[PDB]
């Protein structure tokens, strides 16, 4: 019986026939060697398919448990930490950056204003290469989504307003090519607090509303309303060991005499991909040192 | 034999 999935990446779309007896590396593998992309540590297929979780595939098991064509979203799964001593490949740094792009402009990494014209800036470098009074003039960049919808709501410009404030920035790019754009891109954005960071709703003992993060560093604790400074940090140094067993997940630090961080989960699978993606980023952590 | 078959494909340029 043949299954139909559909994988997307930032710029492409695959839509493959595969078995009940594909696995998900074997899936990941055909989409990887179809864009030609090598370095595929940081990547992975995601899917909202759990009972309505956001999820990432596993490899070594076959697409044929765990599911919502079937809708696989291909996109970067852990994040470098400095991406321009990192990213070997343009299409890995491509990748990144239509993907880190999209999240700014979407609302989900909070993005300040005179960061976002800046960030635009670069993206109509990348998208237009050098500003030129000839060829983009009046209303260029009409048409164009350049800067999220939260700042434009908290601020008082109009459209014009925002295309002339991005435009002044265009025009000092000019000499940059589009791959050098897409990289000073990602130098800004990989400064802003909610970049790299995946976040999990928790509640503590108290049944207080938490966010976990999980980045590329360690762990952070985070009050419901403030995501982008870390109440409290767990840098991997710091953390003697981490432990769940069902929705109860335990943080034990360094520090023989600092109490433990206990926090509970919705359901035991949130517990297990929180610790997935723990020894994912502490992998590849160990491995840059 | 389980290996994937590419049925479709668009790239997006711009």
């Amino acid at each position: 019986k043949p299954i139909n999935v559909r994988v997307t990446t930032m710029d492409a779309e695959l839509e493959f026939a595969i078995q009940p007896n594909t696995t998900g590396k074997q899936l990941f593998d055909q989409v990887v060697k179809t864009i030609g992309l090598r370095e595929v540590w940081y990547f992975g297929l995601h899917y909202v398919d759990n009972k309505g979780f956001p999820t990432w595939l596993k490899l070594d098991k076959k697409v044929s448990a765990q599911e919502v064509p079937l809708q696989f979203k291909f996109r970067a799964k852990f994040y470098p930490e400095d991406v321009a001593e990192e990213l070997i490949q343009d299409i890995t740094q491509k990748l990144f950056f239509l993907q880190v792009k999209e999240g700014i402009l979407s609302d989900e990494i909070y993005c300040p204003p005179e960061t976002a014209v800046l960030l635009g800036s670069y993206a109509v470098q990348a998208k237009f290469g050098d500003y030129n009074k000839e060829v983009h003039k009046s209303g260029y960049l009409s048409s164009e989504r350049l800067i999220p919808q939260r700042v434009m709501d908290q601020h008082k410009l109009t459209r014009d307003q925002w295309e002339d404030r991005i435009q002044v920035w265009h025009a000092e790019h000019r000499g940059m090519l589009k791959d050098n754009a897409m990289l000073e891109y990602l130098k800004i954005a990989q400064d802003l607090e909610m970049y790299g960071i995946n976040y999990f709703e928790i509640k503590n003992k108290k049944g207080t509303d938490l966010w976990l993060g999980v980045d590329a560093l360690g762990l952070n604790i985070y009050e419901k309303d403030d995501k982008l400074t870390p109440k409290i940090g767990f840098p991997w140094s710091e953390i003697r060991n981490i432990s769940f067993n069902d929705k109860k997940f335990v943080i034990k630090p360094i520090d023989k005499k600092a109490p433990d961080f206990v926090f509970y989960a919705p359901r035991l699978r949130i517990n297990k991909r929180i610790l997935q993606l723990c020894m994912g980023n502490h992998e590849l952590y160990m491995r840059r040192r | 034999d389980s290996e994937p078959v590419l049925k479709g494909v668009k790239l997006h340029y711009t």
